[PDB]
């Protein structure tokens, strides 16, 4: 059952990925407007 | 019926059975409304004889008024329900507001100026 | 291998935890 | 021969214009971008697939004579596709059987020839493994065959393309769908053939399989992927369960399955209708009025006639209920003129303060409240009536008789109307005394509720609220914030050439 | 539907109530899902011939509404008829919480190994060693140099 | 010409809606219809009048007449540019795109009146093709037309005075806000009744005397009452020529309440078979008996409730029934007794009710833009 | 209540100031 | 998108409120009132 055991992490870590990643990529963006206009 | 106050057409379905006995069900429709009636009694009335609120339920004259008269108030008198319609106690409460708003004043401070 | 598919994804949450954190303190103190 | 010669021709090649780039697209891109390629970043064969239902709900009607979809079956059924070199010869195959249906005459399918356009799985290297090539392949035939339905002994073969579909579905279940969108791109056909197979194999014959079998489809859910089998596998639980009786509404209370989290818009919208009528028929107290609202709200734009009509009724059933009515008379666009008339004269007797008024409505149409079913809830507005009507005379009038107030409201009987007045202080409403010895009951006059702890209460509920919304119009904002590529300070040439006038300035 | 009959006191019932609790745990698993749970009261009771199979069940119906770890319990408690079969979806599911709990506990273990340690219930760790024979016996062992490790032993 | 154009869709009112009035309107709609080049309003009012078999010749000969005027102007067109005035081309169709304005339907007036907005460069062409696509704005009730050309004529009368193209607009404001139920804005654009003037609308300036006296009953209170519509000499005297409405608005002043339901029962009569007031006939009176109620009540507290028959108006049953649904509706401030026969009254501070209205407005824009939220960003 | 149902209107407006910023931004540089 | 699976198949407003409050109610009080300046 290594198809039902080890390959069904492959499929759930991805899904925290895909929202994380976007709320940096939120952020960082939302950080780098105010750095620019500190310098 | 019993959704509204009809509990006289309740009573009269109460013997008004085409279908079989029904017995066990209709006497625990009995108790549960017995302490119903003898819920309703506790407003504010007036002066009541013993013969109105004692033919409301269905009873000419036994000691079972004897037994809700000295289970709940409206004491046995010279033909008579005493009322103590007071209701005076509770109102006049500036503190619980000023605990639970006191809360809700801080939390409307929250997402207010802090970021989340 | 097919082992590492996991472990080498959870690295990279302990690295993904700490960032929001970071832009977090850098939300007040660009303001201060 | 000159009306059929002229009319029928064009309608087999424009259909084959524009499905050979609608669905021959979703041919080269679901099949080559989502079996082998990743499609959560580009999921638009989705999308395209829901437009390759709604297109053919509506795009085939007649029996086909000229073989204009007749002839699409021994042209859509030869099919390899493996690969780009063995669909080189394919993509002349869609022109070559424009020749049979033109040149010559097809195998013209009347209810009669599906059994020869469903058994190729074998012909010419054809496969299971590309899923996202045979459940759309499965689909794309088994779709037209039961568009129309046609229950003219067509019930069997659409019955064994739904088994070739559960061949796909099957090894859907327990064959390689991690990573590939093989479960998930299959949630969607199936649950789409899911209602053909509900609309043959529902009211038909036999749907208490399909709930064994459906429990089997939603226990192969929430393990490997956590999404598209928990949203479509709970309502296409629920349709019949409503329609039954069964115990499963306490089950949908403990089901860990009640967020699918997004499930896009369509099955997430109905599903809060769907909860809706379980509190329904189990008593609502003001708990799914606010997701009866939302489902309502969260509606696309197409008609009303099939569940709109249904919530715009049910979803003040609940509120009739509790004592509150809004006009429902509103934008009358196609849903009021044709469906209040009972139900708007239902409530116009509710708005009132008689009583056997609502028997003249429910003498009146006791039959079309069953023709929906609502009847059951119909029932138990004679309480919330009178509570209208003590609510109304005890907040018009003050000093006013029980043996008045039972002719007003033609209850026939004061001896009672000492006792529903009686229960109307005991369950809260009313407040104030009887003289049950005199006959009156007196009111006092309850004015200033405004220093009275309430309008805090209905600030505190939308000031909080308002945040809410607007903290979502912080959250739902900062995506647009992107492609900001490059925060140049000054210059390099000038700050050079600066640099250089200030070497003159210190020179000087 | 088969439910209301749980309190009979002539315990062949029991056993001829959980004839229809696998075939049939389909259709009326959503009726005995939450109502009755009666479980633990015949598992615990002196009846015997039954507590086998009824902790098996209540390891399906508690493991889908998010119970693992009740589902865990009585996938330990539930003895030689739960491990039996192997030729479904479900091992995938209890040895992920099984195995999942053994290594989380066992890096605790790594810790203090000596003193309040585990109580195992003999097949905690027996299934770990087994499907670990079954990782150096299908002929894997770039992942069977992994369990080893995993294991924290 | 829109000038008799009004009186055309009161009488098209006038066929459909009374049901048994169907006849002498549908001779007197024809007998305007059928001559005047009249082509396209009425073949669904064809349909809603009889069969009239034989119409074929009919509309023949005015289509030919309509052609006549067509190729006129087709005869006009390529004279007008030889040797050019002030783009005389639209300078013929300027005047006669109102002839197929009324002749034909909204597109060949839209057309021509949209193009020969850019001809004129002073606004006193300008402003009379607005105020023409107002009068065709409330022909087919173009609610949403109305919009822009009422603020776009607006921008125009600030450059000058032009008061007979602002009060004279002031009319069209006016019956627009009495068209819909929004009385104290109806009243107000009918402030004036000075400059306003014997206008083709109401032909009768009295008739706009009447219209502005059954808003202003409701819009304003006593001391506008007592000041406003009592010492008039130009709003007595025009009032003076009517013995009904002279008797209908004292009866409410000089507190004479009896009589004020006999003429209420005409006033109300007459607003059911109007134009324009058909739609809120009902809703008017209902306002009419409240106030009348809540003026007389507010005065006493200790008055009871079989005084009002014999003084106010006969039924005390009536009385009975018709207040129990004003105190039940949520107005008429004051609380009844019953079984020892006296209303009595209260007084409210202006802290709930100012309130009440408040907590209407914040739920009304909370739907909307909460409605909003969800629409916009998916 | 009345400056706090101001707040949430002037933060949509400054939402749609920012998809005016997405959409017509997207298509012209990519 | 919107294919939304089928289960089954001012001048309006303020009116209407009368419509609420005045739907069978007088009617046509012309009547009688001139009915009941001799019973009242």
């Amino acid at each position: 059952g290594l198809r039902q055991y080890y390959l069904s992490k492959i499929e759930e870590l991805q899904l925290i990925v895909n929202d994380k990643s976007q709320n940096l990529r939120r952020l960082q963006a939302q950080r780098n407007e105010l750095n620019a206009k500190v310098r | 019926y019993l959704m509204e106050g009809s509990y006289n057409k309740v009573f009269l379905a109460k013997g008004n059975i085409p279908a079989e006995s029904y017995t066990f069900f209709i006497d625990i429709l009995l108790d549960t409304i017995r302490d119903e009636i003898a819920g309703c009694i506790e407003k504010a009335y007036e002066k009541i004889l013993f013969t109105e609120a004692t033919r409301i339920l269905f009873f000419n004259t036994p000691k079972k008024m004897t037994d809700y008269a000295k289970k709940r108030g409206w004491v046995l008198g010279p033909n008579n329900y005493y009322s103590f319609a007071s209701q005076q106690q509770k109102p006049e409460d500036t503190t619980i507001p000023s605990t639970e708003l006191a809360k809700q004043v801080i939390e409307y401070a929250r997402q207010l100026e802090m970021i989340v | 291998d097919l082992y590492s598919r996991y472990k080498k994804l959870q690295q990279e949450l302990e690295f993904l935890e700490v960032q929001e954190e970071y832009i977090k303190d850098e939300q007040k103190n660009l303001k201060k | 021969p000159p009306g059929g010669g002229e009319q029928e021709p064009p309608p087999p090649p424009a259909p084959q214009d524009v499905e050979m780039k609608e669905e021959a697209a979703t041919g080269g891109g679901s099949t080559g971008e989502a079996d082998g390629k990743t499609a959560a970043a580009a999921a638009e064969h989705s999308q395209r697939e829901l437009d390759t239902v709604t297109l053919e709900d509506i795009k085939e009607h007649v029996k086909q004579l000229e073989k204009a979809v007749s002839g699409k079956e021994p042209r859509f059924v030869l099919r390899a596709l493996r690969m780009l070199p063995s669909t080189s010869r394919r993509l002349n195959h869609y022109v070559l059987y424009k020749a049979v249906q033109g040149f010559f005459t097809s195998n013209n399918a009347t209810r009669d020839f599906l059994l020869p356009f469903l058994e190729e799985p074998m012909d010419t290297e054809a496969d299971l493994q590309f899923r996202p090539r045979t459940g759309k392949a499965a689909s794309t035939p088994l779709l037209p065959e039961v568009e129309a339905y046609l229950q003219l002994l067509v019930v069997i073969f659409m019955m064994n393309s739904k088994r070739y579909k559960e061949a796909q579905k099957i090894s859907d279940d327990l064959m390689q769908k991690i990573s590939t969108q093989n479960r998930r791109a299959l949630d969607l056909v199936a649950a789409k053939c899911y209602y053909y197979h509900a609309r043959v194999y529902e009211f038909l014959d036999k749907l208490d399989v399909v709930r064994s079998f459906l429990h089997a489809r939603l226990r192969t859910a929430t393990l490997r992927h956590d999404a598209d089998g928990q949203a479509t596998l709970l309502n296409l639980l629920l349709r019949n369960y409503l329609h039954y009786s069964l115990y499963d509404q306490a089950e949908k209370l403990v089901s860990k399955s009640v967020f699918p989290e997004q499930a896009n818009n369509n099955e997430w919208a109905r599903y809060l209708y769907y909860t809706g009528r379980i509190k329904a028929i189990q008593l609502e107290y003001s708990e799914a009025r606010r997701t009866m609202t939302n489902a309502l709200r969260k509606a696309p734009q197409h008609t009303a006639v099939g569940f709109k009509q249904t919530v715009h009724k049910l979803l003040i059933v609940v509120e009739l209920l509790l004592g509150e009515i809004p006009d429902r008379l509103q934008f009358r666009q196609p849903s009021l003129k044709r469906s209040l008339m009972p139900y708007f004269l239902l409530t116009q007797a509710v708005r009132t303060g008689n009583l056997a008024k609502f028997n003249q409505v429910l003498d009146q149409f006791g039959e079309k409240f069953q023709a929906d079913g609502t009847y059951t809830l119909i029932i138990r507005l004679r309480h919330n009536v009178i509570k209208t009507g003590v609510r109304m005379i005890s907040l018009s009038y003050s000093r006013i008789s029980l043996a008045d107030i039972a002719q007003k409201l033609q209850l026939d009987s004061p001896e009672d109307a000492e006792f529903i007045v009686a229960k109307a202080i005991r369950d809260g409403v009313i407040e104030a005394s009887i003289n049950h010895e005199k006959g009156y009951v007196q009111s006092k006059e309850m004015i200033d509720i405004y220093s009275t702890r309430e309008p805090q209460l209905a600030f505190h509920q939308r000031i909080s609220f308002c945040l809410d919304i607007h903290n979502m119009s912080v959250k739902a904002m900062r995506f647009p914030p992107k492609s900001y590529n490059k925060d140049l300070e000054s210059a390099e040439e000038r700050r050079e050439r600066e640099q250089q006038d200030l070497e003159f300035a210190k020179e000087m | 539907g088969i439910i209301s009959l749980l309190d009979e006191d002539e315990p062949q019932l029991k056993e001829f109530a959980l004839h229809k609790l696998n075939a049939v745990v389909n259709d009326f698993w959503a009726e005995i899902s939450e109502s009755v749970d009666k479980i633990e009261v015949l598992y615990e009771d002196e009846g015997f011939r039954s507590r086998q199979f009824a902790a098996l069940v209540a390891s399906k119906v508690f493991y889908h509404l998010g119970a693992f770890e009740e589902s865990l319990n009585y996938a330990l408690g539930a003895g030689d008829l739960f491990n039996v079969n192997d030729n479904s979806e479900y091992v995938e599911t209890i040895i992920a919480k099984c195995i999942d709990h053994y290594t989380k506990q066992c890096v605790e273990n790594a810790d203090l190994p000596e003193g309040e340690k585990k109580p195992i219930d003999q097949r905690l760790e027996g299934i770990v060693n087994k499907m670990f024979q079954r990782c150096l016996d299908d002929h894997k062992y770039k992942q069977a140099i992994g369990i080893a490790l995993e294991t924290r032993r | 010409p829109k000038n008799p154009d009004l009186r055309i869709a009161q009488l098209r009112f006038l066929l459909s809606l009374p049901e048994h009035r169907g006849d002498a309107a549908v001779r007197d709609e024809l007998m305007a219809a059928v001559r005047d080049n009249n082509m396209a309003p009425y073949y669904e009012a064809l349909c809603k009048s009889l069969d009239w078999q034989i119409d074929v010749d009919l509309l023949n000969k005015m289509k030919k007449a309509n052609e006549d005027e067509l190729k006129r102007l087709d005869e006009e067109l390529e004279d007008a540019e030889k040797n050019l005035g002030e783009s005389e081309i639209r300078d013929a169709m300027m005047a006669k795109a109102e002839y197929l304005c009324r002749i034909g339907d909204k597109e060949g007036a839209l057309t021509a009146f949209r193009k020969t907005y850019d001809k004129t460069v002073a606004l006193g062409h300008r402003l009379d093709i607005v105020f023409y696509l107002l009068r065709i704005g409330l022909f087919y009730m173009d609610n949403d037309l109305i919009t822009r050309n009422t603020e776009k004529a607006k921008s125009l009368i600030e450059e000058g005075g032009d008061w007979d193209r602002r009060n004279r607009l002031k009319v069209y404001q006016g019956l627009y806000c009495v068209a819909i139920r929004d009385f104290k804005q109806a009243a107000e654009l009918f402030l004036d009744t000075v400059s306003t003037f014997t206008s083709y609308e109401l032909m009768d300036y009295k008739t706009f005397v009447t219209y502005t006296v059954y808003v202003s009953m409701i819009a304003l209170e006593r001391p506008d009452l007592r000041e406003k519509v009592i010492k008039g000499a130009e709003i007595l005297e025009v009032l003076h020529s009517l013995p009904a409405v002279r008797q209908y608005l004292f009866s409410l002043y000089e507190c004479r309440y009896s009589v004020f339901f006999q003429s209420l029962a005409v006033v109300e009569q007459e607003m059911k078979k109007d134009w324009l007031f058909a739609p809120h006939y009902r809703y008017y009176v209902r306002e009419m008996r409240i106030h009348a109620y809540s003026q007389l009540l507010e005065s006493y507290r200790s008055l009871t409730l079989g005084y009002m028959a014999e003084a106010f108006g006969v039924g005390v049953e009536f009385i009975d029934q018709e207040l129990s649904r004003f105190i039940a509706a949520g107005r008429l401030h004051c609380k009844i007794d019953k079984v020892n026969e006296i209303v009595e009254t209260n007084r409210p501070d202006s802290k709930n009710w100012q309130y009440q209205e408040t907590i209407k407005k914040g739920d009304l824009l909370l739907n909307r833009v909460q409605k909003l939220s969800r629409v916009i960003n998916m | 209540y009345l400056a706090s149902l101001i707040r949430s209107v002037v933060a949509l407006h400054n939402l749609i100031n920012n998809k005016i910023a997405n959409r017509d931004a997207e298509k012209k540089e990519g | 998108m919107s294919e939304k699976k089928q289960p089954v198949d001012e001048d309006n407003w303020d009116d209407d409120n009368v419509e609420d409050d005045f739907s069978n109610q007088l009617r046509a009080e012309l009547e009688k009132h001139g009915y009941k300046m001799e019973t009242s």
